[PDB]
């Protein structure tokens, strides 16, 4: 009772029922670094300017 | 000019450019700090981005 697979379709993706748990950490990676803390607020004009040198803006 | 017009007015001169001074002092110790730890927003140098990395199965299975 054997019927040959037609063209395309061994090539399929199908589904798989396994009992098998889901790897949770395949990769074995360690903690990813804590990101730069993050600068937040309202833009305010600089405070008296450039403040480079004399200058007053 | 009178003297309080003069007076009040070096006040104010005074009050701005102190204030101006404190800030010159506080930028060169942030820069010192940020330049050595890396975790502020300057000094903050490119790494390679990971959105490039791509994820999907692969040809072959270790990897
Ligand atoms: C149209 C008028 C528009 C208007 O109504 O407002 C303008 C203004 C009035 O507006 P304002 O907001 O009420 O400000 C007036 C306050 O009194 C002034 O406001 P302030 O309190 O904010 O002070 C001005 C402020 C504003 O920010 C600026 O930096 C403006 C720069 C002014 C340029 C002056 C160049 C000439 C320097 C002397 C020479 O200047 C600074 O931030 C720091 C001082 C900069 C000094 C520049 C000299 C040092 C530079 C080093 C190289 C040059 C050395 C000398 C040579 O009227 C003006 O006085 C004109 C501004 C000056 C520049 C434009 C005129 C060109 C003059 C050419 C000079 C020729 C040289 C001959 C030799």
């Amino acid at each position: 009772g054997w019927v040959r697979p037609d063209l395309g379709d061994l090539s399929k993706v199908t589904k798989v029922k396994t009992d098998r748990p889901l790897p949770e950490n395949p990769y074995h990676s360690r903690a990813r670094p804590e990101p730069n803390p993050e600068v937040e607020g309202d833009l305010k004009p600089a405070r008296h300017g450039s403040r480079l040198f004399f200058w007053t803006m | 000019d009178g003297p309080e017009k003069n007076y009040e007015r070096t006040m104010a001169i005074l009050q701005i450019e102190a204030e101006k001074a404190e800030l010159r002092l506080k930028e060169l110790e942030v820069r010192r700090l940020m330049r050595a730890r890396g975790d502020g927003p300057w000094f903050h140098y490119p790494t390679i981005d990971k959105e490039l990395i791509d994820h999907s199965p692969k040809a072959t299975p270790d990897n």
